């Protein structure tokens, strides 16, 4: 609940609220019954909705992409990275560190491809989702092995039905995740420098478990994230420039804001 | 003893009084009074004029002619421009008043007539070119009354009001219009006729020149009627009073 | 079989929900805490801090750090004007890149008090005195100190404290205002003017500059969260 | 072992919850935790700072 | 896994269900309740609330304020009528479109009693008296006062008051009756005669006029919640 | 529970419950054993269906609109406003001023538009729907990044399963919903009149997520309202005339009601 | 934390409800609110009038 | 701790501060307040506007030359155009009213000079 206004009176003395000195990185705790008369207002305004687990605990896209039930490109790959997406990158850009849980949601839908293959009568697709922590074997073709998924976690999930959707807990070998670093991997101070150095997170992979049909099928994947019970440290200015790329922070200057005509114009 | 018929109500510096009157009506049940703290949204300290904005305020009179269909007034435009209600409500931003509203016509036993005297709250009106909306030289007339019509307005390019009295301008069946606090002057038993309407509003305050809250309607339901000799000449007369009027935002003097 | 039915919103996935999943690593030991300075826990502990404003946003200026100066001098007239913009928190130019703009944009409806602090930069000689001011709507805004001077100010005497504050209080009809641009809630005009005239001796110079920081009072409050409209993609970056 | 608590309701009713899985990773967001403390950020200096008192004396 | 069985009518949208469902906007602040005159609580509040009758809806007269009008002059006879129209309080066109029967048509089955006041509009002068008549159905409707004086009648007296109100009961073999036209729950037939006649002296007008107030007493009652068959459109407004 | 009639018998007094003033603005509160003899009878009937919250909640279509899964007509857009269908807009118009809860449900339905193009075999469609508040950024075209609802609600639904419904809150900067606004948006007394001016709901997105098919499919999706927990205030007339557009109070003048062949006709 | 109430049957049995969601919004409609007042409308007179006694005296 | 020379005043929505002034100088030691009953004469009930006429009104400025003889104001018609204050004093026969006036001139520390202040009551010239 936000304060309460306090009625006050007219003054005649040596205090001086409103004069004060910004000279000591100090913000002046000034309310508006130092500088005028007011009454007494009962305020009933909550903050509910500017706490950092409601500003981040909302589903966001982060990446998609594609794989095919015959010819080439027969499975999909992506090493996990928020820095894909804007919204959300700038959303968690605004601290330093944060630390949460995860809630994953996979949006699988597929399309049929033109060609002129005929008498298609298509059976329903079943998908597999695997994920690959930094270490374990990668599956270098669709039907290999590493698909048994004797340790490594995996979905299997039947098109039709509610979307698959699981819990990570906080991964990180240190304390907190880091959204910005100052420096190399190597002590020689050359390499990789940045947060990249930092991106230690897995793989993911997706596949078709059957081809489904004789004709061609396209099925693209959208992978959500969702911060659960989110801490946060030391919050940043915003990012104001556009992104660039996903692995640092390089950008290209852009002016303080946009612009009006005259320092007396009401009009943007 | 006293009787029902005879009322005085002593507002200010003004007086008025009545001898042959109906009971009050008050509103929704409710008596206007002043703006809570536990409701109050704007910061700084209201300036409450009392006396000298809280008085009856007499308009121009209008005549009832045996073939009158109605008039009708924007009550917080038409008190804009008189004393000191007018200039504080012209020099600050948000405003709040209840009204009390007394319709006078005097008539003799040998006349006929009857009145329908009814504060409608929010009464959005309709154009006659349903391509726009109509303009504020047509919706509210200040220092003057505006009057209804007996025939549909006819359509074309314009922004008049849908004038036509049996739709009552707001596109309803007039005989419904007894939803709203109302009065009827009935020329053999009524004289005048009193509403204390509180503030009614969605807002705890409001700009006073852009929104106009309430609206007075006089519609003569029964003709005016009288035989050769009698007077011909038969006006109604309004007076209106502001009830616990506050004001907030000083500013400097204009609308726009 | 316990006999259920099942209702109208089912299988479906609404990104704004809160249910619980089956846990992809079950029994994880997750890292120990570690004490960390400035831990956040709500948006208005970083909105309630000063940023500077850049109220010089006129032409090639917003390239440089002179968009944040306001130029003040010696003037051979009184009452003339300094600056001016309307408060419109998150919508105007002047506000909209600010801590306060920023976190405003990513909500809907916003409510409360807002502190403008003054910064005087020019030289211990340098002498003056404004009127900062605040014109709540309904006219236009004031064109001289006649008609700036009827509504909330303050007069700012320059000396010593070289810091002034003017709090532009809630005068609203409403409850809450909106951070996009609608007439039906207008917010004010807020302008600065000259009270006397900035005086100074020989040998220094007549020219100074103001800044302007910007925050919110206990009382503001925000509502509807929403996208911004700032950052914006045309493929996933690499 | 049922969790109950109270709603989110305007101004001027309860809920129940139950934990179904053994991991805490699993668990709703913690939504309603209406705690601030700007004192880190707006106010950081050594020395008090009284409001109605020059900054400088 | 708890072993669960779905019953006929899972994922069905019926419009009149009530159930729970997520919200899309978690954990908003609900702008504070404040205090506005005229808080309604039930339907029959609005429809206890008198509303002029349109009687006279003959010819053009429905373009007009003439259809509130009934005309009574100075008879030189006895006995005749003035009015009458039959107890259908939402289906017959003097009653489907005042505030009781506007409520009436939003429902199947009504019950209670009415209440039809009658202002006498003349001079002061005038005087006059009338019998109002209520007849039920088993018979026609009475055509003369010989046949209206059998039923449940008020005689009233015109002077000082100008103001009568005639009650008409529940008179029915069922608890409720249909808005809609059925024979099996008719009404009956409500009639106006004049009792001996309007009187006058020289200069004064021998032709008045009367008006009809109707409503709902305490034992008013509705049921069925159904459309009602005035409003329609084509296509979207825009 | 209504009122229960008291048996009355026979008066001869000074009383005079029929006679009353009508000019006072009051209504008579007359029962039937003022102007008769009645019996005793002891009523059962409830008032139970007359309440607003029972004569408001129910769901009630307020528009519909198209889109296809190729060409043109790629997404669908909505500002929201129920002053479209005229049932639900002629029963909240009984009161000046309403509150109230929203629950949203959706009826989403596809159909195969006829085409010359050979071997279709189509994949199960999913869709989206999306919420903007006002001054958020808007989807120019199909696969913009709007689409990633970082922040912005938004609903995933597979064809084939229960319909997607969810719960609104009073969304109101003021203490009420107008039904009826009598002012202008400028103080200047010109531009905006009417209702429009306090109309600052948001914008409701909607599109195919895949394709599913090679031929062509078009999509209708019908909105549905439903009031809870509701509030009104100060009751008006009811409109009589017929609606014209969905911003303003216009319409055509029309006769009071229909009419008979004489004042004594028993006839319509 | 379960609520018992009284079921909508006839004249001449109870039910149970568990809020499931914390936000107040998403509860069941209030069907049963059967509470009149229609004095702001049918007499709003300054004066009382007793029925049986001349309105006008 | 506080200066003698700082010195702020509120009145209405004006807050006049300054930071190197005299102590205020009260009247002939009464501060104004209203009329009590004991000395009133007119019957009827007075209107009190109080915020809207108790406020800062600031006038035009004048420059000092170094030739300059002096300036004065006749107080109750200075302000009889501003704001609701004169319009008050317009529609109404008998007014009541004490004053805060505030005179400031800044210049640096290289000028020089002297001004008197002087609130004269009856000054008929
Ligand atoms: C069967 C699929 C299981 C998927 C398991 C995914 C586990 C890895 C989650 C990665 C979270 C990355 C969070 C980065 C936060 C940051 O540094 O800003
Ligand atoms: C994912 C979809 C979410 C949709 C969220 C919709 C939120 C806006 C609801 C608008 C309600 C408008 C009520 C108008 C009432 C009135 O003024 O009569």
């Amino acid at each position: 609940r936000v304060a309460d206004t306090v009625g006050t009176g007219p003054t005649n003395s040596e205090a001086i609220p409103a004069l004060t000195a910004a000279e000591t990185g100090h913000t002046s705790q000034v309310v508006p019954g130092d500088t005028m008369q007011t009454r007494h207002v009962k305020n009933y305004h909550s903050r509910s909705e500017s706490t950092i687990e409601n500003f981040l605990c909302r589903s966001a896209c982060v990446y998609f992409t594609e794989y095919e039930n015959s010819g080439a490109k027969r499975y999909a790959e992506w090493v996990l990275t928020p820095r894909q997406a804007a919204q959300l990158r700038r959303k968690l850009e605004f601290f330093t560190y944060v630390r949460f849980d995860l809630e994953l949601t996979f949006v699988i839908t597929s399309t049929q491809q033109p060609s002129t293959t005929q008498n298609q009568d298509a059976q329903i697709l079943t998908h597999q989702i695997m994920y690959v922590p930094p270490g374990g074997p990668v599956p270098d073709k669709v039907d290999s092995y590493v698909w048994q998924t004797s340790t490594n976690p995996s979905v299997f999930w039947t098109e039709g039905n509610a979307p698959p959707r699981m819990s990570i807990p906080f991964l990180s070998i240190g304390n907190a995740y880091s959204n910005f670093y100052d420096g190399w991997s190597e002590f020689s101070r050359n390499g990789v420098y940045g947060i990249n150095t930092l991106n230690n997170m897995g793989t993911l992979y997706a596949r078709h478990v059957n081809a489904g049909s004789t004709g061609p099928i396209k099925s693209t994947i959208r992978i959500y994230f969702k911060p659960k019970h989110v801490k946060a440290w030391i919050p940043r200015p915003p990012r104001l420039c556009q992104y660039e790329k996903a692995k640092n922070v390089n950008f290209q200057p852009s002016g303080v804001t946009t612009t009006r005509q005259s320092i007396t114009t009401m009009t943007n | 003893g006293y009787s029902d018929r005879a009322r005085s109500i002593t507002l200010g510096n003004s007086t008025i009084t009545t001898q042959e009157c109906a009971n009050v009506v008050v509103g929704y049940g409710v008596w206007p009074d002043y703006l809570k703290d536990s409701e109050a949204t704007a910061e700084d300290q209201p300036t409450q004029p009392d006396v000298a904005t809280c008085r009856f305020y007499t308009l121009d009179s209008v005549q009832w002619q045996k073939t009158s269909p109605g008039w009708w007034w924007k009550l917080p435009d038409a008190l804009s421009n008189l004393g000191l209600f007018g200039q504080n409500m012209q020099y600050h931003y948000l405003g709040r008043t209840g009204y009390t509203v007394h319709v006078q016509c005097n008539a003799s036993k040998f006349h006929q007539g009857c009145l329908l005297v009814v504060c409608v709250p929010e009464a959005e009106m309709g154009c006659a070119t349903l391509d726009n909306t109509p303009s504020s030289a047509e919706l509210l007339g200040g220092d003057s009354a505006k009057e209804f019509a007996d025939k549909p307005v006819a359509s074309g390019s314009n922004k008049l009001v849908q004038r036509v009295v049996y739709n009552a301008g707001m596109g309803v069946g007039v005989g419904n219009l007894t939803i709203f606090p109302h009065q009827w002057i009935n020329l053999r038993t009524n004289n005048s006729a009193t509403i204390v309407m509180p503030y009614t509003n969605s807002v705890p305050m409001d700009n006073m020149f852009r929104h106009n809250n309430v609206t007075l309607m006089v519609i003569p339901f029964v003709p005016l009627d009288y035989c050769p000799g009698s007077t011909t000449y038969v006006p109604i007369t309004v007076t209106i009073a502001p009830m616990c009027a506050e004001y907030n935002g000083l500013r400097l003097a204009g609308h726009q | 079989g316990l006999p259920t039915m099942n209702t109208p919103g089912s299988c479906q996935f609404l990104t704004s929900d809160d249910f619980q999943s089956p846990s992809a690593m079950p029994q994880y030991d997750v890292t120990p805490e570690m004490r960390i300075p400035g831990e956040v826990k709500n948006l208005m502990e970083i909105a309630e801090v000063d940023s500077v404003v850049p109220v010089q946003n006129v032409g090639e200026k917003v390239n440089s750090m002179e968009a944040y100066q306001i130029p003040v001098r010696s003037n051979e007239g009184s009452g003339t004007q300094v600056f001016g913009f309307p408060l419109q928190p998150g919508y105007s130019s002047v506000f909209s890149r600010t801590l306060l703009g920023e976190i405003l944009n990513y909500y809907t409806h916003w409510s409360g008090s807002i502190k403008l602090t003054f910064m005087f930069c020019g030289s211990a000689m340098a002498t003056g005195k404004f009127l900062l001011a605040y014109s709540p709507p309904g006219a236009g805004a004031p064109t001289k100190r006649v008609d700036a001077m009827l509504g909330t100010h303050v007069v700012w005497d320059v000396g010593l404290q070289s810091s002034c504050v003017l709090c532009i209080p809630w005068i609203s009809q409403t409850h809450y205002r909106y951070v996009t641009s609608d007439e039906y809630t207008a917010g004010g005009f807020i302008t600065c003017w000259y009270q006397t005239n900035i005086v100074v001796p020989a040998d220094a110079q007549s020219s100074c500059y103001i800044m302007c920081f910007v925050s919110a009072c206990n009382d503001f409050s925000v509502r509807l969260l929403k996208d911004t409209p700032f950052i914006s993609q045309q493929n996933f970056f690499q | 072992g049922a969790q109950v608590s109270t709603q989110k309701t305007g101004a001027h009713i309860h809920y129940t919850n139950i934990n179904y899985y053994k991991d805490a990773a699993s668990n709703s967001a913690n939504r309603q935790d209406f705690t601030q403390d700007p004192g880190k950020f707006t106010e950081p200096v050594k020395d008090i700072m009284i409001k109605s008192l020059p900054a400088l004396n």
